[PDB]
């Protein structure tokens, strides 16, 4: 999944 | 202290060392229902979850998973709820959680659209005449009227129970110009903000908790919270130099994991604090001069 750090 | 502590750390260039410190003191606690396969796709980030024991349910039987949190400073006598910003398939999910919590405002700290990627869903109205019904959650949102200044925005919304048939006025505080993993534009503008939330009683122990979110809803929401909560500690303790920052935002990181993003944050937060303190002190003249300071035209 995307992460939202980085 | 806090003013002196401040001083140290700029003097040493040592914000990088003090935040990465924070990181590594925080707590950690389960999120295994965040983490279900069927919940994969209420999550925005996999690096984002609640846990397990602050999170907030749905009352459904169905399915009770929202990625928020109830943050409960004790000693602040304050609840916020951290939420992450909502996905095209949880917008009926969040709007059920504003109206079971009987949250009166939500306080949101981003954009729909950020550096080109899709942050937030579009999950308030932005015309009177296209209200948006939630099928999921029997419920119907309304805009019934904004007021746009320079960089944020207040709306009034109508949020119905199509189930119960009741309807209630939510308040809707849109900072518009706070960037992902960056700071306001001043402490004053960020100060003013904050202080039409609180004026408008959207922060009563009347009402239910306010819903703050972000993206993720931790950094720039982190960032709100942690001012706001550090200014009522002030207000309340014998000694208002006593409040530690770093012990606040521990405290705050025991109910939702990674508060505050970046060390510039966390400097910023320690600014907004030390100048909101002159209203804590008796001087409540400077909320003008925050006003007027901040520009909001
Ligand atoms: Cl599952
Ligand atoms: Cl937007
Ligand atoms: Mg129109």
């Amino acid at each position: 999944g995307p992460l939202y750090d980085e | 202290e806090m003013e002196k502590e401040f001083e140290q750390i700029d003097k040493s260039g040592s914000w990088a060392a003090i935040y990465q410190d924070i990181r590594h003191e925080a707590s950690d606690f389960p999120c295994r229902v965040a983490k279900l396969p069927k919940n994969k796709n209420r999550n925005r980030y996999r690096d984002v979850s609640p846990f397990d024991h602050s999170r907030i349910k749905l009352h459904q039987e169905d399915n009770d998973y929202i990625n928020a949190s109830l943050i409960k400073m004790e000693e602040a006598q304050r609840s916020y709820i951290l939420t992450q910003g909502p996905l095209p398939n949880t917008c009926g999910h969040f709007w059920e959680m504003v109206w079971e919590q009987k949250s009166r405002g939500v306080v949101m700290l981003n954009r729909v659209m950020e550096k080109g990627s899709l942050k937030c869903a579009q999950y308030w109205p932005q015309k009177e005449e296209k209200e948006m019904i939630f099928e999921d959650t029997n419920l119907k949102l309304t805009l019934i009227s904004e007021d746009i200044k320079s960089y944020y925005t207040v709306r009034q919304l109508e949020l119905e129970n199509l189930t119960t048939q009741e309807t209630r006025e939510i308040l809707h505080f849109h900072y518009t110009t706070w960037p992902d993993f960056g700071v306001p534009e001043s402490p004053a503008s960020f100060l003013n903000f904050l202080f039409k939330v609180r004026e408008s009683g959207s922060l009563s122990p009347e009402h239910g908790p306010v819903v703050v979110h972000s993206s993720a809803g931790i950094g720039r929401s982190g960032t709100f919270c942690l001012a706001d909560t550090c200014l009522l500690l002030m207000d309340k303790r014998k000694d208002p130099s006593s409040v530690d920052i770093k012990k606040v935002l521990l405290e705050m990181r025991k109910f939702r994991m990674g508060l505050i993003q970046t060390a510039d944050q966390l400097r910023f937060s320690y600014l907004a604090v030390i100048e909101g303190a002159k209203f804590i002190m008796g001087d409540s003249s400077v909320q003008d001069q925050w006003k007027e300071l901040s520009h909001e035209d």
